[PDB]
């Protein structure tokens, strides 16, 4: 099992920048990929960024070029960088981790509030 | 950039680099000379004259039934050809292993780090203008739209070779011993260091989750009873590392040596077959002495499962999937006057050729219930309800899908086998005919020629533009399957050296292994030289239900 | 208690208990049959009647010096003998291996548990009522009165082979990156995961180790300037562990593949040869590809370095040892039209055989100085205050002490002397003559014809009675030497098949490496098939001054 | 390097690949030798060829052990190889 621990969020004002963190732990070795989404109030859960394992990472399009996923491998963190954060960005974001094989689990975190 | 980035080098030789625009190709014992390794010498010409393409081979072994049923009941004819089976296949396996992803070159990283999986091409280097090398567009195109539009599955294809569920989960059961992808270090990572057939997803890698798994009496694995029947114990009795989701009870964790088996009913059903194996074998050889104590018992009960494995996976399953009417035969002495290497590395080819995708049903019909995905996975009470005898019966039954063909990966899979290509592109494989020269195939001059159709030949024509840019793990899915059979020409010709090198590899075919004294006498021997897919089940299954690979 | 205490099959035959009070010999091709696989098979028969004895042997090797020089410039013969050597001597080891100092029997453990030493013969069981098996006493005989009747040294027994101080170091850090004990977990475990010639002990075993030790720039190690010298980096400028007594200061504290190295000058002075070494194979390789970068520049001189290693083992310091007047060729081809496995686990017995301690002198002399053991241990200053040409120049005149004999330890290493006697018994090692037969040798029928000589055969026999109890090192030491010879017959007959076994067992002698490419070119390759002692030396050493294995 | 710290214990942390024998030690008014090794060969004085015996936990990398034994006691290690080191911890009443 894999668990799954964001930090970073807060309330800050249009224009400025925040990383989130999202703090891994234990069966790391099963998760092809890992990846960030946020849902805000009343609007469905939506796909920000994911990286996999190997590297490959894709972002949504309204997030693309401001928004940055990456993976440190020896701390078992997967961070989202933000900037330029539009009140369009206020949202629950969530911290996920999809498993290996057609079997795998899906892993998601408690969230971290971001409001602009 | 990098002089070597075209691959230029052919049958077998290798790039080197001499200046920043200049290559040199060494084609030291490939039969060929010249720049690029292409002027054949005088012998190899003979040779290539008189050598039968592969699929003029794969049609002797498929026609002539009555005279191949002469030939499997004279035993040194059997010999004879089952001997050049292994000696040919294991020809195409470099061994010393060489590449990984990181080395596209020899080096001693390359060669001592087991955490790797091997490579039988080398990676594309960083520097190439294009991610095959020099060919194609500066991308490929969005896996995605290749999963779309010739990989998903729109109808279920049944596989006309008659595959079925019990070879579709042992399959998965068998090779999850040495596919363990560690993706905490990437795609190109594995935690199965002894890269072969182990048994370590019965019997644990590490040696303190083993002895967690084991009962320290007369050799026996831990168990619990449930019903009357026995199956593998609990994460609480033994404090084994198993990977659950969250709702799952204490009383249904079941504890295994592979972390994940306990998230699908079908490898829970092996994972209880082959625990039952392991305790009977200790009754076995209790009986045969009553002298022994625990820890030989267990060695040599794991070493006889080994056996049982290799002689079940060439004779059962392996034996199904060529198709051939050739009777193949498990025995270690026909290498005893060859040349051959007691070792095996796991390629990182062979884990990506056998994602087999399509094989998934679109449900799983156990009796008369047809269980969808999200009922049968992670469900392990439908197991205990129906009972193990139940699933033997009805695996034996359900037909599998046709692996090659195109347009069979079932629509619940479909994010995974999109990763399967994504991940062959994080390690930069080479394309497809590359990876068919390797192995001695000729390259495809088309998309027609790969599938054999029009339709979904011009829809990779327009995503990938060249043939020679064509990627191997679509390939393989989209194939034109030999007539009526479930896979195509490239998935055997990759397949069957790294699968054989594997089986033949391990040390208990050596030599100084195979005889009988290592398994304990001529009644472990045994147990090893008549094991059979059958005689596991039925020694294991109440009931002793029939079973095969192929639905009857 | 164990039926199978007395070792009773023969002839490599294995015993396996049937009952508490029965056993059965496994003779499968071991040549022989019958209830110990003693009866000889027809061909068996011919086979012995057609072998000489390894005195025999010695014998034409080291006579008809004229004869050899001849066949020495026939390269058809010499390739065919060579061959011969090499095949019949890795027929003795059981490869992949077999036992360890907690198994006796077959088991996966013992396959795949790379910490332990390999074992060439089983362990004696731990319920057999004496410690070789049934015969001797209840106890063997103090260790401390065996070392100091028969192998204490009373006066400076000199190598009459004419070894050097120059081949008593090399041995000494030749053959430290295989014999890395374990003493957390016991004698009988070894820390060189690589079991072989891997140059761990230059580049580090672990790559965390290796990446401190790299400078990261044209593929060098780091290196420090002492008087416009190149030696090893600081521990201060690596932070790579190392062990030091507390007195030596920072800036002596050199940093180096393996941690003991700087315990003494001698490894330390191959230490900086070896350094330098691989940063001139560097510049080399850099002039040949500047399109090259630091990480294949640095795995391509460790390839090189390997075969360098191997070469000189080869053809300079086992050449100098085996007194033969044939000249020894390391030629991995001549192994490519023959059985063998690319493959090597490093055996205890190997370890426990080459304790030379006989070989270190009473003094180290370096230049008009005569250095004690304390004076001389920790000391590096010694080597920047003479200097490596200085080392190399005295260490080339100093002669090096008889390793057979006997009563040639010198005292100050009486310790560890000890130490080798007692870990044996605690790895239940059998006895001198079982390991004999292992490699078929006769077994000695007393002790005077064990030493060759009445005094220290009777001090032996009061000690332990029966020649079938005596030990397998102490008798390796005290064992009459062949004439003028530095060994007796069962150092070199045990010795050799593990030397040549691990030296072409690296994967850099299997077909697919034995290629230029693999060494960057033909320049690379040169490197390795034109390497010697004398260049080594000439290459890294200022003045180029004459070295050798034996005294002039 | 091998630190070794006494407190029936020799707490000992460091290289201890190393160490080929461990030893316990006596010294008011010379020191005198329990010894074992890493295979586990035992070795003891005469006079004390009684009670406390020597052992080590492995996992704990830890070695343990009438008026005439008042002295203080010493834990050492003996490092493997001809070169090796020797390691002597800081050492009290009956
Ligand atoms: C096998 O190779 C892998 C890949 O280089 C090694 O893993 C790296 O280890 C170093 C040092 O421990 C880290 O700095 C890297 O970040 C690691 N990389 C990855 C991708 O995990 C591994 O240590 C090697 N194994 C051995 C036994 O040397
Ligand atoms: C190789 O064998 C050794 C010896 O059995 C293993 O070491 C033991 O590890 C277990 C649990 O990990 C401990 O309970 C024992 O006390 C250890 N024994 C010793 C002597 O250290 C080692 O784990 C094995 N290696 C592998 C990779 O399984
Ligand atoms: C990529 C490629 O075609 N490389 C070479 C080509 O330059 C050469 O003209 C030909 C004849 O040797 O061999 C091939
Ligand atoms: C994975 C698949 C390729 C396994 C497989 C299938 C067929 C064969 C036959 C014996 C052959 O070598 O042609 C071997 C291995
Ligand atoms: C360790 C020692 C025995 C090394 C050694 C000495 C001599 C020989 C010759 C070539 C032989 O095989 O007889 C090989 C290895
Ligand atoms: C699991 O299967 C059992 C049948 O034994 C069924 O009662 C239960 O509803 C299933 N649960 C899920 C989540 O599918
Ligand atoms: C070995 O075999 C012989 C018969 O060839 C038998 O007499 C003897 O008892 C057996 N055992 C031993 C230890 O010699
Ligand atoms: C160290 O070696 C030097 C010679 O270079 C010598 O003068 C000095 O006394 C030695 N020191 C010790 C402590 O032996």
């Amino acid at each position: 099992q894999v668990q799954l621990q964001e930090s970073g969020g807060g309330l800050v004002q249009p224009g400025g920048s925040l990383r989130l963190s999202c703090a891994a732990s234990g069966s790391i070795f099963s998760i092809r990929e890992w990846g960030w989404y946020r849902q805000a109030p009343g609007k469905q859960r939506e796909l920000v960024a994911t990286i996999t394992s190997g590297g490959t990472t894709n972002y949504a399009d309204s997030v693309r070029g401001r928004f940055t996923i990456s993976r440190d491998n020896a701390k078992d963190t997967v961070y989202l960088q933000m900037n330029s954060l539009t009140p369009e960005d206020t949202a629950v974001y969530y911290c996920n981790a999809e498993s290996d094989g057609w079997y795998g689990l899906s892993y998601w975190g408690q969230g971290t509030q971001v409001t602009v | 950039a990098n002089p070597c980035c075209s691959n230029p080098c052919q049958n077998r030789g290798e790039c080197m680099s001499t200046g920043f625009d200049q290559y040199k190709c060494d084609c030291t014992r490939t039969g060929f000379y010249g720049e690029n390794c292409t002027t054949p010498e005088f012998l190899t010409r003979i040779k290539l004259l008189l050598k039968p393409t592969p699929n003029t081979v794969h049609y002797i072994l498929t026609h002539f039934k009555g005279v191949w049923n002469i030939v499997n009941n004279i035993p040194f004819l059997r010999s004879l050809i089952m001997k050049y089976v292994l000696t040919s296949r294991s020809y195409l396996i470099d061994s010393p292993p060489t590449y990984n992803v990181h080395y596209g070159y020899k080096s001693w990283e390359a060669f001592s780090n087991l955490s790797y999986y091997t490579r039988a091409l080398p990676p594309v280097a960083d520097d190439c203008p294009t991610p095959m090398g020099v060919k194609g567009n500066k991308e490929l195109p969005d896996s995605k739209e290749v999963l779309e539009k010739v990989l998903l599955r729109r109808e279920f294809i049944p596989d006309p070779q008659g595959s079925n569920m019990m070879f579709a989960f042992f399959a998965q059961h068998f090779t999850h011993q040495f596919f363990k992808t560690d993706h905490k270090r990437g795609p190109g990572f594995t935690r199965g260091l002894g890269h072969g057939v182990d048994l370590n997803h019965i019997y644990g890698e590490t040696l303190d989750r083993q002895h967690k798994l084991r009962l320290f009496k007369d050799g026996k694995l831990k168990y619990q009873v449930i019903g009357g029947e026995v199956y593998p114990p609990t994460v609480k009795d033994t404090q084994v590392e198993m990977i659950y989701p969250p709702h799952i009870p204490e009383n249904l964790q079941f504890a295994v040596g592979q972390e994940v088996f306990g998230l699908v009913p079908g490898l829970m059903m092996y994972a209880t077959i082959w625990l039952r194996e392991h305790n009977r074998v200790c009754d076995i050889l209790k009986q045969e002495h009553p002298e022994w104590g625990d820890e030989q018992l267990f060695q040599t009960s794991r070493l006889i499962l080994i056996g049982e494995t290799i002689k079940i996976v060439i004779e059962d399953y392996v034996q199904h999937l060529s198709g051939y009417h050739f009777k193949l035969k498990f025995d270690p002495e026909l290498l005893f006057n060859q040349q051959f290497q007691y070792q095996n590395r796991i390629a990182s080819e062979f884990n990506t050729l056998y994602h087999w995708h399509p094989l998934l049903p679109d449900t799983f019909n156990i009796e008369d219930q047809e269980y969808s995905f999200k009922q049968f996975l992670y469900n392990n009470s439908i197991l205990l309800e129906h009972g193990l005898t139940q699933f033997v019966e009805s695996f034996t039954r359900q037909i599998a899908g046709r692996v090659a063909g195109g347009r069979n990966v079932p629509i619940a899979v479909q994010a995974v086998a999109k990763a399967s290509i994504d991940q062959s592109r994080e390690m930069k494989y080479q394309s497809l005919n590359e990876y068919r020269k390797r192995f001695s195939l000729k390259p495809y001059t088309s998309f027609e020629e790969l599938t054999g159709e029009k339709e979904m030949a011009a829809e990779l024509k327009a995503l990938y533009s060249d043939i020679d840019v064509m990627e191997l793990y679509p390939a393989l899915l989209v194939e034109k399957p030999r007539p009526d059979a479930i896979f195509g020409e490239t998935m055997v010709e990759l397949g069957a050296p790294f699968s054989l090198k594997g089986l033949m590899g391990n040390p208990i075919c050596s030599p100084q292994y195979w005889k009988p004294s290592t398994f304990g006498g001529e009644v472990g021997f045994k147990i090893i030289n008549t094991a059979s897919i059958q005689s596991l089940i039925c020694n294991n299954v109440k009931g002793c239900p029939f079973t095969s690979f192929n639905v009857q």
